[PDB]
DNA sequence: AAAAAAAAAAAAAAAAAAAAAAA
DNA sequence: TTTTTTTTTTTTTTTTTTTTTTT
């Protein structure tokens, strides 16, 4: 019974939030061109090199929500009584 | 004639200076006395369009190379040792040289405006080398103009909203160089909203520490990647020092260490302890007091993990540390958790010679402790000598009681402890441990806690009874007596038959408890009943109609104590104290249990009601398919998007169900399909809605891979050999193309055919299933009108299906 | 002797190919 | 003419720690 209960502890360690995240050679300085700086500057046309609007802000901070901690452990123990260990995963 | 001569004596230096950094000296040398023979005879003009010519041939060069990573160093270098020479000049005396403050100023100038003119360029490989090359040049540029100044800002403030990732950290890499005690509001933006994680390592890493942007460094501690919740340990506490200390607020600190000490990466925590145990210890003179006294001890329950730490990384600083008989009598916090700590790390490995050297006896322990007893009951602040009298019973309670007299001592301070009336709960319940620690069985504990409380009780009375002159006690009595009832039946583990004292004291202080006015009474009584009924049977089918009423009509704590002594008499007991002549049925039940999930009100009681619900379905009691239905349901629930604790509880129970074993995932297939057709219903009604959070619920898509992952025979945790015959998977894909002719809308449709083909196909599988679901593709790929993305996956499946049934075929 | 550049491994997650609509 | 989303698939770069190298 131990055994499972370390397996599923350290497999699903990483997916506690739930939700969508369930898933586990050498230049040649003395070679003068002359289309070299027109491709190099130029204007952009229709390729953009800006990122969405959209994609410029979020509520979320990229943080990490408040953890819980759900392990094997807490769902052993009994409630009214963490001393008792009732018999799962066997 | 000299322009060309120019050009070859440099492109000579720069070929000679792509190739190693050995000789990066001598080049610059070079470059400068012909620089100063280009101004001498008046030609500069053409050394700088030469200089700008051949810098520019490093522009289109990848990321990923170090012949363009020479020429920046160089130019870098230039720039650097051009302006070295002014300063030097500027610093000692006032010495009139021939003119190069105007030179300098006027090279930078131009080679600033010559490589701003592909900014904007379509190639990003052009743009991150001239970012770069503005970052390397930032450092040493002087004083500049106001125009070049205006258009650097604009510049920059138009590319931080790049597109590529690595041109935004050039992009910060440049603008942490304009900051002051506009520059800052732009840094402190990227470091909340940039979707890329390197950008807003870097805008951390290199972003002053003020009074106003201290807290948006030390927030990234709870960052969605791993290297920047380390770094923020490893790099930004570490440079600050001892400024943790006097900046830091103190709840800040506390909550910064539970972050680290608690982290589910081993590199977080490793970092953490690093920082701890060496940093913050070596910062000092060593001493061990002044860390505990920078930490807040009391009010708080973090050393605990911090301190063990320490113990664990230097070994010597524990060998270095005393308590005489000089100290004491005059405690303080830390020298208490100090002592308590070390004993307990002595106690939980095998370090025998700090425990035959260090520790006293329990003849003084007891001593030692009943003179803070007196001091604080019978005679310094209350808080600190209850602090030192609770770590001493800490320490005292896993002591080593083998001489009697010792033990006695110990055992009187606790009776003479336990018999007063002001003291608190936590002091009540170390001294509960510490007494069932200085017993010899169970029959002495129970029958000491019960003479106690009698003899309370009748004090109570007999000093009522005595004013009188001049047969129910008040309130308060019953309350310390169900409070110090508690935590004696927490520790009880007999049948009650055995204990006589445990039943008079039922129908003595805890049944007419039960049903009294006053809440708190009401919710102690209802606990201690509950410690009971987790004792014997009897007591238990006896007592579950009130617990209901309970669940059903009470307050919120009432309820709450209600729902787990259920959870806990089903966990012990089982379906014993249901169904059967004169027992509560369990439609009952399942209608509460129903009721108090539904009610969003409450969350704590839907967050304690699932996990007692997910306890019991782990187990072999609750068979039954509408709850585990409806415990689904309310996982992907949009109302229950609010509850963090019961997504992380859900997410958490169901896999573990699911892979537990076989059976579970078959109850869990048997539900799967209605469960999402009941989900793709609200989708239709929330998108539809115009009253609201469209994002709250996922998208059928993830819905239904999610439940083809718990329906997978390839995640079980057993795996016999049988496990690639069985077909569990199969009979839900069959009643998902079942219901698909329910569907309304088509975006739905396509989105559950698109995320078909992702079973498990194998040749052990079986026929007949395998058959029908060709006819059920066959029927849907015919009858109906799809797209074309639906169609091909329906016709791959399709394919892989005559493939597998023509292979099966040719056989026996 | 002190500082800088090059190389191997671990750690940890961002990146990319194919196909059908969309502006 | 880009671009955009979804599914499915396979590397790529970073950072820490060691060796050489250049005075």
């Amino acid at each position: 019974e131990k055994d499972l209960m370390a397996y599923f502890d350290e497999n699903l360690n990483r997916n506690w939030r739930g939700r969508e995240h369930w898933k586990v050679l050498e230049i040649d300085f003395f070679k003068t061109d002359d289309s070299f700086e027109d491709k190099v500057f130029a204007s952009k046309g229709r390729t953009k090199i800006d990122m969405p609007i959209k994609n410029r802000k979020n509520d979320t901070h990229y943080l990490l929500p408040d953890d819980f901690h759900f392990s094997t452990d807490r769902i052993t123990r009994l409630f009214i009584k963490p001393g008792q260990k009732m018999s799962l995963f066997s | 004639d000299i322009n060309t001569k120019i050009f070859n004596s440099v492109a000579e230096v720069f070929q000679k200076a792509q190739g190693s950094y050995a000789g990066h000296r001598k080049h610059i040398a070079v470059l400068k006395k012909i620089q100063s023979k280009a101004v001498e005879q008046g030609y500069e003009d053409a050394f700088n369009f030469w200089f700008d010519k051949l810098v520019t041939k490093i522009l289109p060069l990848k990321k990923n190379e170090i012949i363009g990573d020479r020429i920046v160093k160089l130019v870098a270098a230039f720039i650097a040792s051009l302006e070295r020479e002014l300063i030097l000049a500027k610093k000692q005396n006032y010495k009139l040289t021939n003119d190069e403050e105007g030179i300098f100023s006027r090279f930078v100038d131009q080679f600033i405006r010559h490589v701003l003119r592909g900014v904007e360029s379509p190639d990003k490989n052009v743009r991150f080398r001239v970012l770069q090359l503005l970052a390397v040049i930032m450092d040493n540029i002087g004083e500049i103009d106001e125009s070049l100044f205006n258009l650097l800002i604009l510049s920059l403030n138009k590319r931080i909203y790049d597109r590529e990732p690595t041109v935004r950290i050039q992009a910060v890499f440049c603008l942490t160089k304009f900051q002051d005690e506009e520059a800052t509001r732009t840094l402190v933006a990227s470091i909340q909203n940039d979707p890329s994680a390197e950008v807003r390592r870097a805008a951390m890493l290199n972003l002053i520490n003020d009074n106003n942007t201290r807290p948006y460094i030390l927030e990234r501690a709870r960052d969605v990647n791993i290297v920047n919740r380390r770094l923020v340990y490893s790099r930004i506490l570490k440079s600050m020092g001892r400024k943790c200390f006097d900046d830091i607020e103190p709840h800040i600190f506390d909550q910064l260490i539970e972050w680290g000490l608690e982290d589910r990466e081993l590199s977080v925590r490793n970092a953490c302890k690093r920082l701890i145990a060496h940093d913050w210890l070596n910062a000092l003179d060593g001493d061990l007091i002044e860390l505990l006294e920078k930490l807040d001890v009391s009010r708080s329950s973090v050393c605990v993990k911090a301190i063990e730490a320490l113990f664990q990384s230097r070994p010597d600083i524990l060998s270095k540390i005393k308590f005489p008989e000089s100290i004491w009598k005059d405690f303080t916090v830390e020298i208490a958790f100090l002592f308590r700590a070390i004993y307990l790390y002595c106690l939980d490995n095998n370090i025998t010679e700090m425990l035959e050297e260090n520790f006293p006896e329990a003849s003084k322990l007891s001593e030692h402790l009943n003179h803070y007893i007196l001091l604080r009951y019978h005679h310094f602040d209350y808080n600190t000598l209850e602090f030192i009298i609770e770590q001493l019973s800490i320490a005292a309670e896993r002591y080593d009681y083998s001489d009697e007299v010792g033990r006695r001592s110990m055992l009187t301070v606790v009776r003479n402890m336990l018999a007063l009336t002001t003291l608190s709960e936590p002091l009540i319940k170390i001294g509960i441990r510490v007494m069932k620690s200085l017993s010899i069985n169970e029959k002495d504990f129970v029958t000491m806690a019960i003479e106690i409380i009698n003899d309370i009780r009748d004090d109570d009375i007999e000093k009522q009874e005595q004013e009188e002159k001049i047969k129910e006690a008040s309130s308060a009595t019953i309350v310390l007596c169900l409070t110090r009832s508690s935590y004696m039946l927490e520790l009880v583990n007999t049948p009650l038959t055995e204990n006589i004292l445990i039943a008079s004291l039922m129908d003595t202080l805890i049944t007419p408890a039960v049903r009294n006015t006053a809440p708190n009474i009401r919710e102690l009584g209802v606990k201690n009943l509950g410690l009971c009924c987790l004792l014997d049977v009897k007591l238990a089918i006896d007592n579950m109609y009130i617990l209901g009423m309970c669940v059903s009509k009470g307050n919120a704590s009432l309820k709450y104590i209600a729902l787990q002594v259920i959870v806990d008499i089903f966990s012990v007991h089982g379906n014993t104290v249901v169904d059967g002549e004169g027992k509560v049925d369990s439609i009952s039940l399942h209608k509460i249990f129903y009721k108090v999930l539904k009610n969003n009100g409450l969350p704590e009681c839907q967050v304690i009601a699932a996990e007692g619900l997910c306890k019991l379905f782990l187990a072999d009691v609750f068979t039954d398919d509408d709850l585990f239905e409806t415990l689904v349901l309310s996982y992907f629930s949009p109302i229950n998007s609010s509850n963090e604790a019961l997504v992380q509880a859900f997410a958490f129970c169901i896999p573990v169900y699911c892979f537990s074993h076989p059976a579970h995932q078959q109850r869990m297939s048997r539900t799967a399909a209605d469960i999402l057709l009941r989900l793709c219903v609200l989708w239709d009604d929330l998108q539809s809605s115009v009253i609201v959070d469209r994002e709250a619920m996922l998208k059928p898509n993830i819905i239904f891979q999610q439940l083809l992952f718990w329906t997978d025979p390839r995640n079980l945790v057993n795996q016999t050999g049988s496990t690639k015959k069985d077909t569990v998977q199969l009979t839900f894909l069959i009643d998902v193309l079942k219901i698909y002719a329910q569907i309304e809308k088509k975006e739905i449709k396509k989105m559950i055919i698109t995320n078909i083909n992702a079973i498990f196909l194998s040749s052990e599988q079986d026929y007949s299933t395998l058959k029908e679901l060709l006819e059920y593709s066959d029927d849907i790929a015919e009858n109906d009108n799809l797209d074309n993305v639906s169609k091909n996956a329906l016709d791959k499946l399709r394919n892989n299906l005559n493939s597998l049934i023509e292979e099966i075929n040719e056989r026996s």
